[PDB]
């Protein structure tokens, strides 16, 4: 039983960091969204001048 | 759909499962346990106890006392044959 508990001695202190910075990398991307509007906007600029 | 959170639900966890009733069983056994042999009263005499530590413990242990109340009773009934026949 020591050393289950033992296993569980630093926890906190990294998953206090791996619950802030995994959010984040999941939630730092809406520019990247906000980005593909502009870039599927010069693909079909693109798209059709081609066509011309 | 977010950060899911099970790392850290130790703290109310510690009371259902089977090694905690046996470790609250223990650390309440291993207190009040005497530590090398002590208070084990070595020495103790109320006009009769004295027979009990040197024949009737567990390192002698014999039934040679048991000879000398038979003894006895050869000090008894014999002399109650002197006292009847």
């Amino acid at each position: 039983r020591i050393d289950s508990v033992s296993q569980l001695q630093n926890v906190a202190e990294t998953t206090k960091v791996l619950f802030d910075v995994s959010k984040e990398t999941v939630e730092l991307e809406s520019e990247a969204f906000e980005l593909k509007q502009k870039v599927e906007l010069a693909h079909e600029a693109k798209a059709v001048l081609d066509s011309w | 759909v977010s950060t899911l959170i099970p790392p850290k639900v130790v703290s109310s966890k510690n009371i259902g499962s089977a090694p905690n009733a046996k470790r609250i069983a223990n650390v309440v056994h291993f207190y009040k346990s005497l530590p090398q042999g002590p208070a084990p009263a070595i020495k103790a005499n109320t006009r009769l106890a004295r027979y009990k530590a040197k024949y009737f413990d567990g390192d002698n242990a014999s039934g040679k006392p048991l000879w000398h109340f038979a003894l006895g009773i050869i000090a008894f009934g014999y002399s109650m044959e002197y006292y009847f026949h």
